[PDB]
């Protein structure tokens, strides 16, 4: 249709399996939330996240792709097991949940047609596709220990016909090894035959290499120890007999382990290698395609690659990389003739490493978002840039990336992240910018605060998106991090947006003033068209602490008065399309109006109401001077009433008509200008759906309803329209409750 | 070896006794609301764990991994961690933050990642650096009965009350928010759910002379309504920002000289009874910060000199361990009345050398309290710690041996019941001991 998605900035979990890779087409799907975002490393723009995945209601916990089919297998803490499929190329849909097991996934793993699911009781099951339909029946379920053993990683391969093997760990120093048979109907025989000591620590990570030589293959075993203990597999004919009377003094740890399966496959497994160092706890354990290499991350923000050098027999460090918080997963590609090495932190955020022939490695272009809720949206007074802020006590930047280093038009434009202005801790509820180098902020503090734009992003702002910046030789540069204190300090030739650790520390911005007045924490702020007078309100239960404070934005001091009129707590504030009034949106049910002295900046009560709305009201928003003196207002009663100033009787302003809505509307935007005639106005409620509307004088118009595959999946919290007009299209800016954070683009003549 | 005693600090926040009282208390500093830059209450920032705590902006799992870690680069070789919380009012934060604070707490030590709080103490029981506790302190008008046993589910074995006086008028004059009479009935729900309850006093209050303070503290060991199982000895600071630093300016208020003060805690340790320890005789507060008050850093040994030269021996259970062999020791027990119940001391000692091995508590379960639903079926007795220093191996379970013996023929019970913490609830199982919700019991 008209709309297109055109940037989702969604943050990874931290679990240690929130991702897979599909091997055939190159998709990375890692757990975000609720959701399952869906991200191509691979392209000759960046694009970042293009999709995610609804269905959840809780955290993502494990995420895997079934190998050599169209299917995709996961795991939350909703106690379900979700099952995903291809549809076309690139997007998929659920065809069966399991409501089962009563408690949360913790271990998953997959093979062609047959599954095994893990859970927090010390249960280990193992699901069976059948014939004729895509639908997967429970074939067996057993228990290592039953108040003992809690499992943390499952993995299982085969044994060339039907016969496989399957390896649980967790929350103890052994490592189990069990055995089951195939059937035309289920399985059978599963019993657990091997118990493999020798770890110090509980098992974190476990995986299985791929058969390369037929009846020969290695198996690694990661623990909490620090150590990454391997394991050997050889298979009948090939057991490596011992134990005879001339024995080799056979040293009881390499005390070579040996079952049968049913009569005819019987296996040895033997101690191969061990390895010291990790500095800290392991992770994530990969294995490669070809060769003979192994990945290990670790806690430390550490990932190096390990290998088994000629000449002296033993493994060794052979390439190491990496600059608190710790590595979560990891995953490894051969796309043409290089491989790719990515991996995520405690910031949500995507790092990625490429390297030729393992020499030298350098930086590639990540993707970054947010680990807990999105707040608050303020765009640039020009509309080049928007500043997202979010509860996890950071606040990002999101901006085009339209010219490259050279100065042409980018064929696409991308959307990423090119600073990262505060880090400081609190939750950060509200924002609102001044002009396109200042912006006040506020989070859940009785202050609020107020940056300056650094030269060192002014000038890749001016290089990369292509906006002019004047008068450049006053901001200073930028700082890392408040050490002696709370407030930010002061303290070229780049090619692309800056990578993670330059937005860690490199790119914060100054604090200029500090201003005072409040004494709890803010909810919500505005600041006046003319860029003279800010505005903002506090949390509190009480009529005494209710109160518009005024700031005026020269002297950074309060407007002598106050504004005593509502009781609970106000949760919206926005001056109009001129400067005259200024109308407020309470807790209370109610809401109220004021008007400007234009020479003391004094306000005064002028347009009061008592039961606009049946219950309480959330948002408000102005109508510009071509329309009229218009506001809206959205409110939790599933409805949004649109009101006009007439004085036909009085000096008053009254309703003209209003729909109603299924779950309750919390954000309500209108566009700036006009188009032909009509305004146009977007709402969104309270579970992921987002209407926009047309307008004109007592008659709306359902233009279209967005898709519920490209929608959010929790509650609305603002909508913004961007001041910018580019090709033809709008932009609307989207924040919602599922962390994540979007921009919609939209084409209407 | 030993126990790792590691500190963490919630998110700073306000009491929850500033809105009907108008303030919080007089003597206490920092906090939001003062000058202190992003400090939690009764801290300044210039603390040694208050400057671990905003390095790492209060994030409790990683604020709790670099402080154990930073323990075994000293190389302590720690394997037995016992945490405790300070600052602020932890128990008055949302019942969504408190939570999912405490699941982070436990995810730091067992790699377990999750967030349901019913399955990661699971995952805690078999790990192998293992908590033996969890310490948290609070006020006595939030130890009801659903705050009670919301530090059940937590893992929490040892709480903390800061009652600082015995007086009325103190806890009215420095808008404390409770009553002392409200404070002495909280201590018994507190005991008979099993807890271990360590209080709070504070000499040199105002209006308290210096006569009053030696029948205040007199009064909180003859008393059968106190009687706890540990002090912190807290003198008056008087801090910059705070409610009595006015009180000094317009000299209305001044504080003791730094003679009467050790003279004073030289009689208060002469008191302390072997059932009791004192674990502060003062805080870690910075000298240049305070204005009156303690001069220096060295209360502690200035007041056992001070008791050298009068005969009196301080027989305090902080003091009287190992740290000189026993080569011998007698067991023998004491039994005191406690707030409602018959509390008995079982330790194994020596009268000479005034040294103690082994110690244990064990409580008769009372019939004007303990609302819990495991403890009302059947006449029950619960025992609430063991605490065993260091064949000189079989300490722990002699005193086992001997609180089931007198727990069938003396108490008259049915059930014997643990409030082991959760790291720990493994020795317990070897000893024929079954879980039942947050206790680790026995039918008799
Ligand atoms: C939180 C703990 O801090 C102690 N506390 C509070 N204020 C002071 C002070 N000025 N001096 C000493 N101790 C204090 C309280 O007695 C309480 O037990
Ligand atoms: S004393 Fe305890 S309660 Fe009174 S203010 Fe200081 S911290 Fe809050």
């Amino acid at each position: 249709e008209c709309i297109t998605p055109e940037a989702i900035f969604i943050g990874a979990n931290k679990q240690t399996q929130v991702s897979d890779i599909h091997k055939v087409k190159k998709i990375v799907a890692f757990g975000a939330g609720k959701t399952i975002a869906l991200w191509d490393p691979i392209e000759p723009n960046n694009k970042g996240v293009y999709a995610t995945l609804k269905g959840h209601e809780a955290e993502v916990t494990c995420v895997r792709f079934v190998p050599d089919s169209d299917f995709m297998v996961s795991a939350s803490e909703d106690h379900h097991v979700k099952i995903w499929k291809f549809t076309d190329y690139s997007h998929l849909q659920c065809i069966q949940t399991i409501q089962h097991y009563s408690k949360t996934i913790v271990a998953l793993s997959a093979l062609p047609s047959l599954i095994s699911v893990g859970c927090a009781d010390g249960t280990i099951s193992i699901w069976r596709q059948n014939i004729q339909n895509d639908e997967f029946g429970l074939a067996h379920e057993f228990t290592i220990k039953k108040g003992f053993f809690y499992p943390l990683c499952l993995s299982l391969s085969k044994v060339e016909e039907k016969k496989y093997l399957l390896a649980i760990g967790g929350t103890n120093v052994n490592v189990f090894i069990a055995s089951f048979i195939l059937s035309d109907s289920g399985i059978e025989k599963c019993r657990v035959v091997a118990e493999l000591e020798g770890h110090e620590d509980w098992v974190k990570s476990l995986a299985f290499r791929h058969q390369e030589t037929p009846g020969d293959y290695l198996l690694c075993s990661g623990s909490q120890d620090r150590y990454i203990r391997l394991w050997r597999i050889r298979i009948n004919d090939l057991i490596d007999d011992s134990e005879e009377d001339s024995k080799k003094l056979t040293l009881l740890s390499n005390k070579q382990y040996k079952f049968q399966i049913d009569d005819e496959l019987r296996v040895g497994i033997n101690f191969e290698a061990l390895i010291m160092g990790h500095d800290d706890w392991i992770s994530s354990l990969q294995w490669h395609e070809s060769r003979l290499q192994l990945l290990a991350a670790t806690a430390d923000t550490s990932l190096m690659v390990w290998e088994p050098d000629e000449t002296s027999g033993i493994w060794v460090c052979s390439l190491r990389l990496g600059e608190s918080g710790g590595f979560w997963s990891c995953l490894w590609f051969t796309h043409e003739r290089m491989d790719f090495f990515l991996t995520n932190g405690k910031t949500g955020s995507w790092r990625m490493w490429a390297t030729k022939d393992n020499i030298i490695c350098d930086q590639r272009l990540g993707i970054s978002g947010a680990t807990k809720d999105v707040t608050d949206i303020a765009w640039s007074p020009s509309g080049e840039y928007l500043l997202a802020t979010s509860l996890d006590q950071t606040t990002r930047l999101f901006a085009p990336w339209i010219y490259d280093a050279s100065g042409r038009k980018r064929e696409i434009a991308t959307w990423h992240e090119f600073s990262r202005p505060q880090i400081h801790g609190y939750d950060m509820i509200c924002v609102e910018t001044v002009t396109d180098t200042r912006f006040v902020s506020g989070g859940d503090e009785k202050i609020l605060r107020s940056f300056d734009l650094p030269k060192g992003v002014a000038g890749m702002l001016q290089k990369f998106v292509g906006i002019q910046f004047e008068e450049k030789s006053e901001m200073p540069d930028s700082a890392t991090v408040p050490v002696l204190g709370l407030s930010n300090k002061a303290g070229s030739l780049l090619e692309c947006p800056p990578m993670e650790d330059q937005l860690q520390r490199h790119l914060l911005w100054p604090e200029v003033e500090k201003l005072y007045g409040h004494g709890f924490e803010i909810t919500c702020l505005d600041i006046s068209p003319d860029q003279k007078l800010i505005a903002s309100a506090c949390r509190s239960n009480n009529v005494q602490n209710a109160v518009i404070r005024i700031f005026s934005t020269e002297n950074w001091l309060e407007i002598k008065p106050a504004l005593p009129f509502h009781s609970l707590t106000i949760t919206r504030l926005k001056f109009s399309k001129d400067g005259k009034f200024l109308l407020s949106v309470c807790r209370d049910r109610k809401w109220a109006l004021w008007e400007r002295n234009m020479e003391d900046n004094t306000f005064e009560l002028r347009f009061k109401n008592e039961k606009p709305h049946t219950r309480i009201i959330w948002d408000a928003d102005w109508a510009p001077l071509e329309f009229g003196n218009v506001f809206v207002t959205a409110s939790r009663d599933k409805t949004v009433k649109v009101w006009r100033h007439q004085k036909e009787p009085a000096d008053d302003y009254v309703l003209e008509a209003s729909i109603k809505h299924t779950k309750a509307v919390t954000a309500i935007s209108i566009h700036d200008s006009m188009i032909r005639e009509k305004i146009l106005i977007s709402v969104g409620l309270e579970n992921g759906e987002i209407y926009l509307y047309s307008y004109t004088l007592g008659k709306f118009e359902l233009i279209t309803q967005l898709n519920e595959d490209i929608t959010p999946a929790d509650k609305i919290t603002r909508l913004r329209w961007s001041h910018l007009k580019r090709n033809g299209k709008l932009f609307l800016g989207v924040g919602s409750s599922d962390l994540s954070t979007r921009i919609y683009s939209l084409a209407y003549e | 070896s030993g126990i790792a005693v590691v500190a963490v600090m919630c998110k700073p926040h306000r009491c929850p006794h500033i809105a009907y009282t108008g303030n919080i208390c007089v003597y206490c500093p920092g906090g939001p609301d003062s000058d202190f830059e992003y400090s939690t209450q009764s801290y300044t920032g210039y603390e040694p764990t208050s400057m671990r705590a905003i390095r790492a902006r209060y994030d409790p799992y990683e604020q709790a991994r670099g402080r154990v870690e930073q323990l075994k680069q000293l190389g302590h070789s720690i394997d037995k961690v016992e945490y405790v919380l300070m600052g602020g009012t932890f128990m008055s934060l949302p019942k969504e933050y408190r939570e999912d604070f405490i699941v982070k707490l436990h995810n730091a030590l067992s790699g377990f990642n999750g967030n349901d709080i019913d399955e990661a103490i699971l995952y805690s029981q078999q790990s192998l650096t293992k908590c033996v506790g969890i310490t948290i302190e609070t006020r006595p008008d939030y130890c009801t009965q659903t705050h009670l046993d919301d530090m059940l589910k937590y893992g929490c074995t040892r709480l903390e009350i800061g009652v600082q006086s015995l007086y009325e008028d103190v806890a009215r004059d420095t808008n404390r928010g409770h009553t002392v009479r409200s404070v002495c009935e909280t201590f018994a729900v507190s005991k008979d759910a099993g807890y271990k309850v360590v209080s709070h006093m504070m000499p040199d209050l105002p209006n308290v002379g210096m006569e009053r303070d030696i029948e205040q503290f007199k009064e909180y060991f003859e008393n059968p309504d106190f009687r706890t199982d540990g002090l912190k000895i807290y003198p008056t600071l008087v801090i910059r920002g705070t409610g009595l630093y006015e009180l000094w300016k317009t000299g209305r208020y001044k504080s003791y000289s730094a003679n009467a003060l050790v003279d004073l805690v030289a009689r208060i340790l002469a008191l302390v009874p072997p059932w009791t320890r004192i674990y502060r005789v003062q805080r870690d507060i910075p000298m240049p910060l305070v204005t009156s008050g303690v001069d220096n850093g060295n209360l502690r040994e200035l007041a056992l000199a001070r008791m050298k030269d009068l005969g009196t021996t301080c027989r305090d259970v902080r003091t009287r361990e190992v740290g000189v062999q026993p080569d011998q020791v007698e067991l023998i027990r004491r039994d005191y009345y406690a707030n409602g119940g018959w509390e008995t001391f079982l330790s194994y000692e020596d009268p000479k050398k005034d040294i103690l091995i082994g110690l244990l508590r064990l409580r008769k379960a009372s019939k004007k309290y303990t609302y819990r639903k495991e403890f009302t079926s059947q006449r029950t007795s619960i025992v609430r710690e063991l605490h065993v220093y260091g064949q000189h191996q079989g300490f722990g379970t002699l005193l086992m041996e001997e609180a089931e013996r007198i727990a069938k023929e003396e108490h008259g019970s049915e059930k014997i019941s643990v409030i082991s913490g959760v790291g720990v609830r493994n020795y317990y199982g070897k000893l024929g001991y079954e879980l039942d919700g947050p206790y680790m019991s026995k039918r008799i």
